[PDB]
């Protein structure tokens, strides 16, 4: 669609300022923009905000017939989608280079960590196993994705709720009324993404680049570290001179961050759990719903409701009544003689 | 609906009919003119009105709104990015619903001119004389009033950053000192695009950065505030 | 009075064909398919052809007059849609692909394209030389009767020309500039 | 590419019985098949034709062979175009010939009945043998559509289907014991004839096919039966002229078709453990 | 498994798996190369800096352009699957290829030039990538196109609390502890780098080092396979 | 008794596009994105894509996304200026009843925000009928399956003029009558709500 | 032409169409039932040279796990580069599809056939329906051409009987073909073409529906049970205005109903 243009000075100076080890959005070299997380009305729903980049996480529940081979550990699927409204240039279909690399790239560390059990879901191995699909929707697109992208999922993955009531012998039955209790998951390990942007021979290194940054950076690296201070995946891109040595701090540094980042999931993951059990308040996001301006919520009454409902005859009778007699004519027009 | 000029000298909705016992006027932005006369609201904004009286060759009934896309007008002041140079004219961007166009001559030169002095991805200060509903707009850099030169392709180094129109307006209001208020600090060079574009450039990145950041917030402050807040910068 | 692209009538010894023409080794086979027509020549022999239902064929003439409705307007360049190269033509193949420049928007004056013929209106002009180097045609509105002929107001009215360089609607009042 | 100044000689030259490379009219070139080079499956061959390279593999499978013909075995041919094959056709370019030859090799062997639906039919209506013949093209030496005729058969005589015994279940496979192998000279082939005036040729460089609108598709077995044969072109021909080229099919094909159909042994004889 | 100074394949975890390569094979291209990492086979071909072909549009000026296709023999694997349908991997793979030379290749002297290198897996057996890497590398070395440095990719797997280099296939089957990199001994910059295993934050120095050095060898190895092809072709 | 459910909306959210709008109908909401007036290398054309939170966009969508598209060319005076193109995208945020309805106002605001010139505004209202002939305003995921007649109407802000409607159910004319009319009163509220909220955004403009 | 906008309406202001019709014109309505032998139930209806043939083939499957013993009815609305060069050269077209479902939604809004009867073996067998209709010549009310192409194509369907013997399925062609195809409800659809100020025409044409400003179709059971209402944005409206469409649609319904009912004793048995 519309190509988001890009000045010269803008870029150049944007860098000029990196040479300054000064962040334009005025932060420090290894910090994250604040990231927020809102939970959905229903369970298995979430929204992430890496501060301007927004992701959508939804997980699914199914009783599919596992695959051939190891018909003993059910399968799972995830998908990441890039929206139109995502970026301007995001007309559905073309950006593959991202949706390719990224979708797969992301999806890599998922089966990499196997942080997700595949037999606990499996009810009747060989016959009926569970299929859990997870979908990612890039709402807005500003700077570092894959990270909110990961958070999105992980953050999401922990909130979903699988149903189950009673299945004995070779029969399966589940009732939402009994489902009012059993509905959890197998989140063994939780891995996250940490990208590192490079600048001019990686003689400068940034973390969680914003959109503008995103552009200026020559080469970028990602990392995957599960709570257990260990990796799952790394990826080098944008072609650079990545000295095994330096490759080493980032790796480190990434761990450093994954640390705190987790905190939140759990942190809020808890805060959420709390509300359902107390006062109560599911929804999408009342926070943006109360903060002054650009948003409003109120509830209004429905005897204006039934008062006019009788008027229907007035318009229904006045008009159609005289309109029904033309039928006597249509009876004979094309039907009678068409016998040919 | 039913209204006239003052009936609502305030905020309206997209889809309203209103008028005054008139004859001729120039339909503004979010208003429609058809009915003797009458007017319609298209976009969603408050009512604005500038009077020509008779002598003042300028008079219209206006409806503004803080919305994203920028809308070029008469000879307006905007900053540019050059989308491309195709033949005698190149399109620079202004964040309108499309670009605009600049001549292979608006820099007081005959051919074999402003060649490396005109480049894709560049910046430009220009007033476009042509922006009319049904036609596309084009801008210039000379001072045709006297063919002088008040608008050049922007600086050697510098910075441009978006800005809430509400601010650009208020920031450019003659009755606002910020402009002269800024007349302070040395040594500095900045440009102010209607299209919300401030290109700056102070001693170092820093004073420069501050200044912009300072600008990013400018709005809500003691009509005075900026003052020291500025003389704060001014001083260093 | 009909022919199929697979039957033969005469041969190289009597006539040559323009329409429905198909020839091999001297006989007459019919390329086209639909109808048969014969020709009389001012030479004591006939020309053979099949019948082209589309009697209407490309005929926009080099320096000829035309009916057209404007498209896009560049205060520097003007674009148009032409339909009738007079009237006999209904052709829409060349559809609207024609250009004119201010210099030729008139013979005197110096009023910008913007103040001559707008995007939506139909205009009349004669044709200038054509350089299919870009698939464009040149035309002029430098005549006392030439120029543009259509007028629409802001309200949705029609306009009459109050002068040589104006059109106006009776409802609201628009003193506008259009090369009458 | 495709030039006229040059297309001139090309046509007269081939009528003149002076091809291009010291070749009369119906001349071929050193064409060999190396059987088995894919240490990953049954049937295997690398036939290099002039300046083209083709490779075909085969593997076995059990169970259902279909629905209407359960009590038997049928073949599956999957074909591939190599981005290295056509400096032209890249990612969405294989589809072309890649689907076509997949069908041309799919119909020939389909009706040919030179298929041991018998030596491939486990538990009829339950288990059946299925072999996947897959293709790859590494270059184009002209008449390349024919190299597939050879690599398609040449890889078949080496289809040492494994000696497999199933006992209801239970599976027995002898890696040392390779006897439940099926290979017969009933196997069909491809013979093409493109015209270069009235002097029509088979196996002619591309520079050569370049001077023609159509070619003829003919198929013959060990001796001379016919498999799928078709006319392939954007132009047209004269039937009287069809039966002549047509016979060129049983006539010229069996020549090196017979001389090659033999070489399968030449490799099998001077190397039972030498290779 | 693997032990006592003898890996499962039957080799020192520090000793690679002999590879022979036929470079400058088919001469109907410009860049040609054949190789097999022990029992992993694939063919990589490149075509010189020809002027922008098909789709005359897109055409990076300042520097050349690069393209690379990756596909694998349906049987080259263990069983057999759909190559044009399960593209996800390959393509993903392909890009990886792209980037790598896209970095080192010198498109800086081939404005608008379009160099396309396509690779195919003939017989798959671990270190697939690293294979085509060089497999491709050689392919170009052949098409002699100038390049910053000569580069090769290795694998490095950490098992039994130890570092193994060039996890062939069987071990690839492990816990999945495998990392790879493309490398330019030139200065030893790490061109490409992709590890996908659940290793703890410190077997890196080790595993990292593993492949790192490993390349350096693969390098000297082909350094010869190459130094030889120059002198003989010199005849 | 005939009341539409909880009402809420967020405007100008996504910094990326020219038009952002998130609408919330009770435990249901949707967000719409507009990359507004665009000159694309005549008039102004509007194409809209809506995808769901779960699964990929089905064909049902394709069709549904069309109605929205049309209902708009209708009020979008934007169609005005030529050469221009305009895009909207809807995202299934919170389903739970009155699905289509939400999208409408969302997309509507999507534009309001995207400040594209409008002529009128359009709101959607939905209703469900039970095997006992009972209709409700701003139905429910519960209401919806428990009902036999389900409908959503696109209405004129200026004229109430039902600018569109699509439905599946077991109702007749005797049905299509009050409900639409009723739908009027309901839409009227939404329509009222807008005003107030729009007063909010411009609260200090 | 891009110009004749009003021209077409000139007829309209003085109510009349350059077709020679006005407020309601069920022009050439023709059906050829079972015209397709190689299909168990078919109906071809061509109106004002537009051809949507409903070609229905039946197949045996397996009713869902959740919906145990539930039948199976499947439609497909396609349009190749046939009915109009102005069509794509590949996968389904924007509208091409909307209709696809339309019929479907109709199929489901109609209750024509209870899935109950489709199940071959309640809980392990089902009857699948593929009613594919294709417009050979597009031009006007591509929407109605289906309600009929389909409604009739169905009455044209007839199949044997269902049987399972010792873990096998026994159904023979010359079996017992009863209840071939019968629906307690035969609602149909009609399409009106409208013009801004609601001056609307019916059974719009390829061109008529074209420069149109609003489309609206209505499906109603025999008993007048408004199956579904369709209005891709119709300039706005009036219940009463709709009321006219309401009743006056009924009329064109009886006609078609008869148009088909007439194929009962004649083209059905001939």
């Amino acid at each position: 669609m519309k190509e988001t243009p890009l000045s010269n000075c803008e870029r150049r100076f944007l860098l000029r300022a990196i040479e300054e080890k000064k962040r334009l959005d005025g932060r420090q070299t290894y910090d994250y923009r604040n990231i927020r997380i809102s939970f959905g009305t229903d369970y298995g729903c979430c929204i992430v905000e890496l501060g301007k980049t927004r992701v959508l996480g939804q997980v699914s529940c199914e009783l599919v017939s596992p695959k051939l081979n190891r018909a003993t550990e059910g399968i799972l699927f995830f998908n990441l989608e890039l929206s139109q409204m995502a970026a301007p240039a995001f007309e559905p279909g073309r950006q593959s280079d991202l949706l390719v690399k990224l979708n797969r790239l992301m999806e890599r560390c998922l089966r990499n960590s196997k942080c997700i059990d595949t037999e606990s879901l499996c009810v009747v191995a060989g016959e009926k196993v569970w299929q859990i699909r997870v979908d990612l929707h890039l709402l807005n697109h500003d700077g570092n994705i894959i990270d909110a992208a990961s958070i999105a999922a992980i953050v999401a993955l922990c909130h979903f709720r699988r149903p189950d009531v009673s299945v004995q012998g070779d029969e399966v039955t589940l009732y939402t009324p009994e489902e009012r209790d059993p509905v959890p998951l197998s989140i063994h390990h939780m891995p996250i993404c940490v990208s590192f942007a490079f600048f001019q021979q990686g003689t400068y290194l940034l973390v969680d680049p914003n959109e503008r940054e995103e552009r200026v950076m020559d080469g970028l690296l990602v990392i995957a570290m599960n709570k257990h201070r260990e990796i799952c995946t790394i990826q080098s891109s944008g072609g650079i001179m990545l000295l095994k040595d330096q490759v080493l701090r980032c790796s480190k540094i990434a761990g450093v961050k994954v640390a705190e980042i987790t905190e939140l999931i759990l942190k809020a993951l808890e805060n959420d759990q709390k509300v359902r059990k107390e006062g109560g308040k599911f929804g999408f996001a009342e926070s943006i719903a109360n903060q002054r301006i650009t948003a409003f919520k109120m509830e209004k009454a429905p005897x204006x409701x039934x008062x006019x409902x009788x008027x229907x005859x007035x318009x229904x009778x006045x008009x159609x009544x005289x309109x029904x007699x033309x039928x006597x004519x249509x009876x004979x027009x094309x039907x009678x003689x068409x016998x040919x | 609906a039913r209204a006239a000029r003052t009936v609502l000298g305030q905020v309206v909705l997209p889809g309203e009919e209103l008028l005054l016992p008139e004859q001729e006027d120039a339909e503004g932005p979010g208003g429609a003119v058809e009915r003797g006369d009458r007017l319609l609201v298209t976009k969603c904004g408050r009512l604005r009105h500038k009077e020509p009286g008779s002598g003042s060759g300028g008079g219209v009934y206006w409806v503004d709104s803080q919305q994203k896309r920028y809308v070029p007008v008469k000879g307006d002041h905007v900053i540019g990015i050059v989308t491309a140079k195709s033949g005698d004219i190149f399109k620079v961007d202004v964040g309108g619903s499309e670009p605009a166009s600049l001549s292979y001559l608006s820099f007081e030169g005959a051919t074999k001119r402003n060649r490396p002095n005109v480049q894709v991805g560049d910046l430009i200060y220009g007033q476009f004389v042509v922006a009319n509903k049904d036609m596309e707009p084009e801008m210039v850099c000379i001072d045709s009033c006297g063919r002088a030169n008040g608008m050049g392709v922007i600086g050697q180094d510098g910075l441009l950053f978006k800005v809430t129109l509400g601010l650009i307006r208020k920031l450019l209001a003659p009755d606002c000192e910020i402009i002269q208020e800024v007349g302070k600090l040395y040594p500095l060079e900045i440009v102010f695009g209607m299209n919300g574009r401030i290109w700056v450039k102070a001693k170092t990145i820093q004073q420069t950065l501050i200044l912009a950041n300072i600008l990013e917030a400018c709005e809500h402050m003691t009509s005075d505030q900026r003052k020291q807040i500025f003389s704060r910068l001014a001083e260093s | 009075r009909y022919c199929i692209p697979g039957e033969r009538l005469c041969n190289l010894e009597e006539g040559s064909p323009g329409s429905g023409t198909y020839t091999r080794h001297g006989y007459i086979f019919s390329s086209l398919a639909g109808c048969l027509m014969k020709s009389s020549e001012n030479g004591a022999l006939p020309v053979v052809s099949v019948v082209r239902e589309t009697e209407s064929q490309l005929l926009p003439d080099v320096g000829a007059i035309v009916t057209c409705k404007v498209s896009s307007i560049n205060s520097r360049f003007a674009k148009v849609h032409i339909l009738y190269v007079g009237s006999m033509p209904l052709k829409n193949s060349f559809r609207g692909t024609i250009r004119k420049e201010d210099v030729r928007a008139t013979e005197k004056d110096k009023v910008e394209i913007y103040k001559s013929f707008r995007p939506g209106d139909i205009v009349l002009a004669k044709v200038i030389s054509l350089g299919d180097a870009q698939s464009n045609y040149l035309l002029t509105t430098a005549e006392n009767e030439l120029g543009v002929v259509v007028a629409h107001s802001e309200s949705g009215i029609q306009m009459v020309p109050i002068s040589w360089c104006e059109m106006q609607c009776p409802k609201t009042h628009t003193k506008e500039f259009r090369k009458v | 590419t495709l030039s006229e100044a040059e297309k001139v000689y090309i046509v007269h030259g081939v009528q003149e019985d002076l091809r291009v490379d010291g070749r009369g009219c119906e001349d071929y070139r050193c064409v060999e098949v190396e059987t088995d080079v894919v240490s990953n499956t049954s049937g295997s061959a690398r036939v290099k034709l002039g300046h083209t390279d083709i490779l075909v593999g085969v593997k076995a499978e059990m169970g259902t062979p279909k629905l209407e013909k359960p009590n038997e075995g049928y073949l599956e041919f999957f074909v591939d175009c190599s981005a290295s094959a056509t400096p032209e056709f890249e990612g969405r370019g294989g589809d072309d010939l890649g689907t076509e030859i997949a069908n041309t090799l799919y119909r020939i062997f389909n009706n040919k009945s030179s298929v041991d639906l018998k030596t491939l039919c486990i538990s009829p209506r339950e288990h059946c043998w299925v072999l996947y013949v897959d293709v790859l093209l590494l270059e184009c030496g002209g008449n390349l559509f024919d190299a597939i005729s050879i690599a398609v058969k040449a890889a078949l005589f080496n289809t040492r289907i494994p000696r497999v015994r199933v006992l209801e279940d239970i599976e027995l496979s002898d890696d040392p014991y390779d006897c439940i192998r099926l290979s017969v000279e009933n196997v069909p082939c491809i013979v093409t004839l493109c015209k270069i005036g009235y002097r029509h040729v088979v196996d002619a460089t591309l520079q050569e096919e370049a001077c023609s609108l159509a070619s003829l598709l003919v198929s013959v077995t060990s001796k001379g039966v016919v498999t799928c044969m078709r006319k392939v072109g954007k132009g047209s021909l004269d039937p009287e002229s069809i039966f002549e080229m047509m016979e060129t099919g049983k006539r010229v094909g069996k020549v090196l078709h017979a001389s090659l159909q033999s070489v399968v042994h030449k490799e099998e004889s001077l190397g039972p453990k030498r290779q | 498994l693997s032990d006592q100074g003898y890996r499962v394949d039957g080799r020192r975890a520090g000793e690679l798996r002999k590879i022979q390569a036929r470079m400058g094979v088919f001469a109907q291209a410009d860049g040609s190369a054949y190789i097999e990492q022990g029992n992993t086979k694939a063919l990589a071909v490149v075509y010189g800096p020809h002027e922008i072909r098909g789709s005359r549009a897109r055409a990076l000026p300042d520097r050349a352009l690069v393209n690379c296709q990756y596909s694998s023999a349906t049987f080259s694997t263990g069983e057999r699957k759909r190559r044009p349908h399960g593209d996800r991997k390959s393509c993903e793979m392909g890009l990886q290829l792209r980037q790598t030379f896209e970095a080192a290749i010198l498109t800086q002297l081939h404005p608008r030039s379009q160099i396309d290198i396509y690779v195919q897996v003939l017989q798959a057996d671990g270190g697939t990538y690293a294979a085509c890497v060089n497999a491709a590398t050689l392919a170009v070395l052949d098409a002699g196109i100038p390049m910053r440095d000569f580069v090769c990719a290795c694998s490095a797997g950490f098992v039994d609390g130890t570092a193994l280099a060039d996890l062939s296939h069987v071990e690839e089957a492990a816990g999945g502890p495998q990392l790879a990199l493309a490398l330019l001994p030139a200065s030893g910059q790490i061109a490409l780098l992709e590890m996908d295993a659940r290793l703890h934050e410190d077997h890196l120095e080790r595993v990292l080092e593993a492949a790192a050095q490993a390349a350096r060898d693969v390098h000297t190895l082909l350094d010869r396979v190459v130094r030889q092809h120059v002198r003989e072709a010199s005849i | 008794g005939c009341s539409l459910r909880h009402f809420a909306c967020e405007q100008n959210l996504l910094s990326r596009p020219d038009g952002s709008a998130s609408f919330l109908q009770g435990d249901t909401s949707v967000l719409a994105g507009v990359y507004g007036p665009a000159e694309v290398k005549n008039k102004a054309t509007l194409e809209v894509i809506l995808r769901p939170k779960i699964g990929l966009p089905g064909v049902a969508e394709k069709s549904r996304e069309r109605l929205i598209r049309n209902t708009c060319e209708a009020v979008v005076l934007g169609t005005l200026h030529p050469r221009t193109s305009i895009t909207v995208v809807l995202q299934v945020v919170s389903d739970a009843g009155s699905l289509l309805a939400c999208c409408l106002n969302a997309a509507c605001m999507a534009l309001v925000d995207a400040g594209v010139p409008m002529r009128a505004l359009f709101c959607g209202v939905a209703c469900a009928l039970d095997s006992d002939g009972t209709l409700v305003l701003d139905p429910t995921s519960k209401q919806e399956k428990e009902a036999r007649a389900v409908l959503t109407f696109a209405l004129d802000s200026v004229e109430r003029k039902l600018l569109m409607s699509s439905t599946k159910g077991l109702y007749s004319d005797t049905e299509l009558q009050q409900c639409l009319a009723a739908a009027q009163a309901a839409s009227q509220h939404v329509f009222r709500f807008y005003r107030e909220s729009l007063q909010r955004r411009y609260s200090k403009s | 032409t891009v110009e004749p906008l009003e021209y077409y309406r000139r007829f309209l202001k003085e109510n009349c169409r350059p077709d020679g019709r006005e407020l309601g014109e069920f022009r050439t309505t023709t059906v050829n039932i079972g015209s397709i032998s190689t299909a168990d139930g078919s109906a071809l209806v061509k109106l004002g040279n537009t051809t949507v043939i409903c070609g229905v083939k039946a197949e045996f499957a397996a009713p869902s796990t959740d919906a145990p013993d539930k039948g199976y009815v499947v439609p497909n609305v396609d349009l190749p580069p046939l009915c109009s060069s102005r069509f794509r050269s590949g996968p389904p077209g924007e509208e091409a599809q909307v209709a696809s479902q339309f019929i479907a939604d109709v199929i489901e809004n109609s209750q024509i056939i209870q899935k109950e009867d489709l199940c071959i073996s309640p809980g392990k067998l089902v009857w699948v329906l593929y009613c594919d209709l294709i417009c050979l010549d597009y031009d006007g009310n591509i929407l109605d051409a289906c309600t009929f192409a389909l409604l009739a194509a169905l009455k044209n369907v007839q199949l044997p009987e269902v049987t399972i013997n010792e873990e096998t399925a026994l159904a023979e062609v010359n079996l017992k073909k009863k209840s071939y195809l019968n629906i307690r409800t035969h609602p149909v659809a009609t399409s009106f073409a409208v013009f801004d100020d609601t001056l609307l025409i019916v059974d719009p044409t390829g061109e008529e529906e074209h420069l149109a400003t609003g489309t609206l179709t209505i499906v109603m059971d025999e008993e007048g049970k408004l199956c579904c209402l369709h209005k891709p944005g119709g300039s706005g409206l009036t219940g009463a205005k709709l009321q006219d469409c309401m009743s006056r649609a009924v009329t064109r319904h009886k006609e078609v109903k008869k148009l088909m009912d007439e194929v009962i004793k004649s083209m059905k048995p001939k």
